């Protein structure tokens, strides 16, 4: 294989993405399964190690030895509050090893431990491989993203993952900054620009305010909810449906894991449909005790079920403006990142708060940070 | 009144029926090995397989759920319910294997 170009890699909490700059355009590379995003999942089975779709697709069969959310652990101490709180919810074991966290799994019959940056290297390895399969050339040089709030430890532990994966990390860039690069915010004529990056997706919510002068990006404030995401919207749809089944049939399907899953999978398709349609239909044959479940959901009802969560996304924006010492009128640009910003209501709420200011959403909100990261990789080539 | 549109749906269901026949064969093999043992360590080796068979069946039900069929498409609607009832019966067989193996 010939020497290839530099790639941009968005290393995320729940999903990762890789992009390349070729023929004056950014191409988001699809994986072996044909997907433009790969889950940040690594499974250790009795026979092998699976990464991405293959690891996620078998999580139900091997919950304990399937690792995900390494980004929540990377660069942090074991006694860190986030680590203590988060581990109370994972199916996998997190152990203390001289003050540092390690994840304990069963790989090929043996009990093994991996550091968060070792698990992240395995995901970065899969991104490099996804890019090589597409280009038919060897990839080494890459730009990897990190959230603007990552400290010195968290930034280096990520650089370390790139190194363990065999990548030449050209630069480490803030995700919010890479979102501004994608929309060419830096190349805009005039004075300093105040930019707000609205990130809702990949199981986290991140508001970022940056000011760019002379091609310089400065984080003026970060805010958000570390546990808010699409899945929270889903639960509200599932509860609405569970209670609807109780009303129409007087049976509780909540205690049946398979009924709830069939329903959950159907709610994720419905929520997605409700981003482009005013109604979504669900037809599940023999959902519970032989009863068929044919129902429909309005965009209005979906919005009402998540009204508190949706409005609540604006408190973080307010918190960040107060910290950056800026008025809403001083924000030059609004950038939407993450899939959950595809929701019409979130868009409406944000545009109204900014008194009708048009939002930057042209680039796929899941591919936005990886697009910029690939633009930056071309510049450093 | 038989429509060309219904043929598209019927073909989707025929593929799903064929996928179920593939998974069902795996389960038959599993049942045979479990019957074979019943004639401990061997049982947790079957655990990995019965869990995978369960998952393959769960992914089939998830795919079937993505289909929205018009009442007019009667033959397809009947084929769907049949397939769901067929899969659920296999899932009960799965659960029997699972409840017998890895018992303390
Ligand atoms: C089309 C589409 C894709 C993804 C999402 C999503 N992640 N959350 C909400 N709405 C969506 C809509």
């Amino acid at each position: 294989m010939s020497k290839g170009p530099a790639v941009g890699i968005d290393l995320g909490t729940t999903y990762s993405c890789v992009g390349v700059f070729q023929h004056g355009k950014v191409e988001i590379i699809a994986n072996d399964q044909g997907n433009r995003t790969t889950p940040s999942y690594v499974a250790f089975t009795d026979t092998e190690r699976l990464i991405g779709d293959a690891a996620k697709n078998q999580v139900a069969m091997n919950p304990t030895n399937t690792v995900f959310d390494a980004k929540r652990l990377i660069g942090r101490r074991f006694d860190d509050a986030v680590v203590q709180s988060d581990m109370k919810h994972w199916p996998f074991m997190v152990v203390n090893d001289a003050g540092r966290p390690k994840v304990q799994v069963e790989y090929k019959g043996e009990t093994k431990s991996f550091y968060p940056e070792e698990v992240s290297s395995m995901v970065l390895t899969k991104m490099k491989e996804i890019a090589e399969a597409y280009l038919g050339k060897t990839v080494t040089n890459a730009v990897v993203t990190v959230p603007a709030y990552f400290n010195d430890s968290q930034r280096q532990a990520t650089k370390d993952a790139g190194t363990i994966a065999g990548l030449n990390v050209l630069r480490i860039i803030n995700e919010p900054t890479a979102a501004a690069i994608a929309y060419g915010l830096d190349k805009k004529v005039g004075a300093e620009r105040n930019v707000l990056i609205f990130d809702l997706g990949g199981g986290t919510f991140d508001v970022s305010i940056l000011t760019i002068e002379d091609g310089i990006f400065e984080v003026k404030s970060t805010a958000g909810d570390t546990h808010l995401g699409g899945e929270d919207f889903d639960n509200r749809m599932v509860n609405h449906f569970i209670a609807e089944f109780k009303r129409k049939h007087k049976k509780d399907i909540s205690e049946n894991k398979r009924a709830v899953r069939r329903l959950r999978t159907a709610c994720e398709r419905a929520k997605r449909t409700l981003s482009s349609s005013t109604q979504a239909s669900i037809e599940i044959d023999s959902l519970y005790e032989g009863i068929d479940f044919y129902t429909s959901i309005t965009r209005a009802r979906f919005e009402e079920l998540n009204a508190d969560l949706f409005r609540g996304t604006l408190d973080p924006v307010e918190k960040a403006l107060r910290d950056a010492k800026l008025d809403k009128s001083q924000i030059h640009d609004i950038v939407l990142v993450g899939g959950s910003t595809r929701i019409p209501k979130i868009q409406k709420l944000l545009q109204d708060f900014f008194n009708g200011k048009e939002l930057n959403k042209s680039i796929n909100p899941d591919e936005a940070v990886a697009y910029g990261a690939a633009v930056q990789a071309a510049i450093l080539s | 009144s038989n429509s060309p549109q219904e043929e598209v749906e019927l073909k989707k269901l025929k593929h799903l029926e064929k996928s179920v026949e593939k998974i069902a064969d795996q389960l038959e093999e599993l049942n045979k090995e479990l019957t074979g043992i019943q004639q401990a360590e061997a049982l947790c080796k079957l655990d990995r397989r019965v869990k995978a068979t369960i998952e393959q069946f769960m992914k089939i039900l998830e795919e079937i759920d993505t289909l929205i069929l018009p009442e007019n498409f009667k033959d397809s609607r009947l084929k769907r319910k049949g397939l769901v009832k067929k899969v659920q019966a296999f899932l009960a067989e799965c659960d029997t294997v699972e409840q017998n193996i890895c018992q303390e």
